[PDB]
DNA sequence: TAATAATAGTTTTTAGTTTATTAG
DNA sequence: AATAAACTAAAAACTATTATTATG
């Protein structure tokens, strides 16, 4: 998509709100540049020493100071923000502010495509303010629909906060209503877990195909990729090692015949096949007619079973599949939705065999369906070929006369686990919550990749980017478990014993430490 | 795992096997057998000797006692020494160059084949022999017995059936010994592993840890990697390829490799310690969090094959007891265990659900869900997927119904390994024909065209009755 | 002075390179 | 200008394998 943002700073410094201001400031940029978001920002900086106004209407806009129109971020203008804004001394007005704001958003929608607006102001609100020009600036806020995220340093403010206050909750009842009130928050706190961490989203595209139910009967169907293992956007550039691009950076091969300096080309290779104590000559114009034909994107379903069948266990492949109806097929729609209710009243699965498109590989799929209030569809998981099913035998475990755990042994389990139970237990308000989402935790990989991205940037001779310890926060459960579990943990440790382990793995060698 | 199964092919020659012919489809069995075998694995051995011919190719030179292949890896030369005699044509040269029923002693087979199984120089798990006759022909009989015994003692298995079809001619081998059709080639492109993947520490708290038996189960199969033959000697070249200095002339090395993101403003050049050090978080093992109901799934969050985690007794004595106590628990708790998991250094972790795997012993004790648990991969906020938004229209008590009549009127067992892959298949055919030089040898459909196409009728379709649309909503 | 130590090269996975359909 | 069949390095173990310091 595409948003448009205005940003807005707070004598100024009065903790000191300045500071908080600028650090989210600076995350909120950081991450910008980080997600790489196709969305320009501008920046206006009210109550900064000097009268610099980009238009001076009639010298009425006091302190008012656009350092950045609405442009691309980037790590310069990361670094810009930084370094050069530094608190002002005299208070300004907010109406300057807003004015100024409006007046930059509608310079600049004109060229530059927006599917979204909004506004980020931040202000201490300890600076004089008159509120007098509330027409206008509520047209302009109903017309370029800048989407306020306003922010307080903050529950007994002093009376220049007070009237900002009331008059900030006005105008957003006056244009928003209460998400207007909701979008107020602490600049600590709220705003600091707001940004902390981002997430990433690589979109899929749909899979649009026709389920054939039976020999004909076909349903039109499109298919998202729902969950899937994500992967970084960004591979590394081998650059040169001091003209840092690709110059002397190159991937080729020699293929040298195992002699005696003598070597091969391209053309020169054949593809064999290690057949057992020797290897068959083949070639791909020879895999072109000797491989099997598929029939384009079909989704050939060609079996039903009982769910009691199939297990969690044995659920392979690597993808997701929300098995949609297509586009605005009411007649599919309906009788898809007829399907999967059957399905699930019977708890009957389907068999799916699955190809994405013409030179995809045949899939044996499990089909069953996914049931909410907001989206309701078929679940696609990719079932196995008998050669994945791969067999060990193992020893049985309860019959263990020589490992045989006691009764005390036990009742410390059971103490252990009722102790270090992760989620809310289902009380009569069925509150069965987890404690501890780890859905909703994105990869600690990236944002450590980001930080130490940022590290390298802002300062080049930083040499080691150290670890968030708030993604240990973010890796680690709440004490109060591991509290309870403790004396649980003293009970199992006084009631298993162990013997030494090996494999110390060490430092890469053992400098000045 | 050291030592394999040796299995070693015996067919008589009495000239009563030459009359179609017990001689003809034995070949036959034993040419499906090898094929499997060599599609199968390498490690294993196998041999053909014969007797009761007029020549005696043999070590110690018995009579009527010739060997064709020694025990060795399965090869194509072998296959096409087969081939020459499956035909009629082929069994006449065959008994020409061979020889016609003669006389022999089952004492002087048994001691060839013995000597046989012992020339080996390798660990072999398993011995057993594979013989061919119409009918028991048997002195002799006692000497043969007494040989047998011996053998059997020594650690030699036995496998025979009578080639007439029923349950009539086993009279004079009822004792000596300890159903070819399933070895009719009617399983191809096995793949046999016996490797165990890498041992850990479960770290469940922050002093004590446990040796666990981390066990792959139903990872993907993929066709073997091909190799790069020369054209005309059709041997694999040397493949020597690293980055040199182009633009201007020489050679790179790897500490010139500089890693750099082009972001926003400037290049971030670093090199590869940086990366590598990125990727390291903590020690490789399986921190664990806690406890959290089985029902507290998306019950479709799978992203990676799961993994089965089983106590190994080698590094802490506690992994058993414990793990034999939680599974005991796993019958009164739901509860799955939260793990940080690491396979080795320098890796992300991930959040992992031990889901309670209890073993279920069957009738014949088949290990279904081993003692353990399997790794449950769960996914990150990055890993999910935004959806637009569909609530448009529900179904109705009649099309719900009419749609249960047609389903469940088709049901279907699932048998988990009724299934294989077409690609691979294919492949090892394809393979097979022209390792012997043959033509196309066949197409087998592995069910992936469904098989309702022709059954539908059979079900009694009736969703084309109702078209609950005017306009044919299947156009 | 007449043992067990670190020890190669196995396969086996596992993560990082390449050509078809959306955007103009 | 995205996803994915289809190659391409790379990192444990299950096997043989050798230097201890056994002693004048």
């Amino acid at each position: 998509n595409k948003a448009a943002v205005v940003l807005c700073m707070d004598t100024m410094s009065n903790e000191s709100p300045f500071e908080q201001a600028k650090k989210v400031i600076t995350m909120f940029v950081q991450r910008q540049v980080f997600a790489e978001n196709k969305d320009e920002i501008a920046l206006v900086l009210f109550g900064t020493d000097g009268t610099d106004n980009p238009l001076s209407g009639g010298d009425q806009y006091q302190n008012i100071t656009v350092h950045r129109h609405l442009m691309l971020p980037d790590f310069d203008l990361l670094e810009d923000i930084e370094s050069k804004i530094q608190p002002g001394s005299q208070q300004a007005d907010f109406l300057d502010a807003l004015i100024v704001s409006m007046d930059v958003i509608q310079h600049e929608t004109i060229g530059k495509k927006f599917e979204k607006r909004h506004i980020e102001i931040f202000t201490d609100l300890s600076s004089r303010f008159s509120k007098s020009q509330l027409d206008i600036i509520i047209h302009s806020l109903k017309k370029c629909d800048i989407s306020l995220q306003f922010f307080l340093p903050f529950k007994g403010i002093t009376e220049q906060q007070k009237e900002g206050l009331e008059i900030v909750k006005m105008v957003m009842i006056s244009l928003e209503g209460e998400d207007g009130l909701d979008e107020i928050y602490s600049f600590s706190e709220s705003l600091r877990k707001l940004c902390v961490f981002k997430k990433i989203e690589r979109h899929s595209i749909h899979w649009p195909c026709r389920l054939t139910i039976g020999s004909n009967l076909s349903i039109r169907i499109a298919a998202y990729k729902s969950i899937l293992q994500e992967r970084v956007k960004k591979t590394w550039t081998v650059v040169d090692a001091k003209t840092l691009k690709k110059e002397d950076i190159q991937k080729e091969t020699v293929y040298c015949l195992n002699d005696d300096e003598t070597e091969v080309l391209k053309e020169d290779i054949i593809q064999g096949f290690r057949y057992g104590s020797d290897i068959v000559p083949f070639s791909k114009v020879d895999e072109e007619q000797m491989k099997y034909k598929s029939e384009g994107k079909c989704f050939s379903v060609l079996g039903f079973c009982k769910s009691s069948q199939v297990q969690r266990r044995f659920f392979m492949g690597n993808q997701v599949l929300k098995v949609f109806a297509a586009r605005d097929d009411e007649a599919a729609a309906v009788a898809l939705s007829s399907l999967i209710h059957a399905l699930d009243d019977l708890d009957m699965v389907a068999i799916v065999r699955y190809a994405y498109d013409k030179r995809a590989n045949p899939q044996v799929g499990v089909a069953f369906p996914h049931i909410k209030h907001n989206y309701e569809c078929l679940v696609y998981v990719q079932l196995p070929f008998m050669e994945d099913l791969r067999q060990y035998m193992f020893s049985s475990l309860k019959n263990s006369k020589k490992y045989a755990p006691t009764e005390a042994q036990l009742n410390a389990v059971d103490a252990l686990i009722d102790s270090m139970s992760l989620a809310k237990k289902d009380e009569k308000t069925d509150t069965l919550e987890d404690l501890f989402p780890t859905t909703k935790i994105p990869n600690p990989r990236f944002q450590r990749l980001f930080q130490c991205l940022l590290h390298r940037a802002l300062h080049p001779r930083e040499p080691l980017p150290p670890i968030q310890q708030h993604i240990w926060n973010m890796l680690n459960p709440p004490a109060e478990v591991t509290t309870k579990s403790q004396i649980p943990l003293s009970k199992i440790k006084t009631l298993f014993p162990l013997i030494e382990a090996k494999k110390k793995d060490q430092v890469t060698a053992q400098e000045i430490f | 795992y050291s030592g394999r199964d040796s299995l070693i092919f015996l067919v008589d020659a009495s000239k009563a096997m030459f009359e179609l012919t017990p001689f003809d489809m034995s070949i036959q069995c034993i040419q499906s057998v090898y094929i499997s075998k060599i599609i199968s694995s390498d490690r294993d051995l196998l041999a053909v000797v014969f007797y009761g011919t007029e020549k005696d190719k043999n070590s110690v030179n018995f009579k009527n006692i010739y060997v064709l292949q020694e025990l060795d890896n399965p090869g194509a030369k072998r296959i096409l020494e087969l081939d020459q005699f499956k035909g009629q044509q082929g069994q006449k040269r065959f008994q020409d160059m061979m020889g016609h029923g003669s006389d022999y002693s089952l004492s002087e087979v048994l001691w060839v084949c013995a000597n046989l199984f012992s020339d080996v120089q390798f660990k072999m798990s398993h011995k057993r022999i594979m013989l061919f006759t119409n009918e028991d022909n048997p002195a002799k009989a006692s000497r043969a017995r007494t040989k047998a015994g011996d053998l059997r003692d020594t650690g030699i298995f036995l496998d025979l059936m009578h080639l007439k079809k029923g349950f009539d001619i086993s009279l004079f081998y009822r004792d000596i010994i300890s159903k070819l059709e399933d070895l009719l080639r009617k399983v191809r492109a096995k793949e046999t592993r016996k490797r165990a993947l890498s041992r850990l520490k479960l770290k469940l708290n922050k002093d004590i840890v446990i040796s666990v038996g981390i066990y792959n189960l139903v990872q993907k199969a993929l066709k073997p990697p091909p190799i790069k033959l020369y054209r005309e000697t059709n041997e694999p070249v040397k493949t020597k390829t690293r980055t040199f200095n182009t633009s201007t002339g020489g050679l790179l090395l790897p500490s010139d490799t500089k890693r750099s993101q082009i972001y926003g403003s400037r290049q971030i050049i670093l090199e590869k310690e940086e990366t590598e050090e990125l990727k390291r978080f903590d020690d490789p093992g399986l921190m664990l969090m806690g406890f959290k109901p089985l029902v507290l799934l998306k019950k479709h969050h799978y992203l990676r094959p799961s993994l089965f985690v089983y106590p190994e007794e080698s590094l802490v004595i506690g992994s058993s007891t414990l793990f034999s106590a939680l599974l005991i628990k796993c019958l009164e708790k739901e509860v799955a265990a939260l793990c940080r998991y690491t396979p080795r250094r320098n890796i992300p972790p991930y959040f992992v659900a031990l889901v309670p795997q209890e073993e279920e012993l069957d009738d014949q004790k088949i290990q279904v869900t081993p003692p353990g648990f399997q790794l449950v991969f769960l996914p990150f906020a990055d890993d999910k997927r935004k959806m637009p938004f569909t609530e448009k229209i529900m179904a109705t008590p009649e099309q719900v119904g009419k749609m249960k009549a047609i389903v469940e009127k088709l049901r279907f067992t699932y048998r988990s390994d009724s299934f294989e892959n077409p690609v691979l298949q294919q492949h090892f055919r394809n393979l097979e024909a022209l390792a012997l030089d043959l033509m196309e040898p066949e197409q087998a459909v592995d069910l992936t065209l469904p098989k309702v196409e022709a059954m539908n009728k059979r079900l009694g379709s009736l969703v084309d009755e109702f078209k609950e649309l005017v306009y044919p909503p299947d156009y």
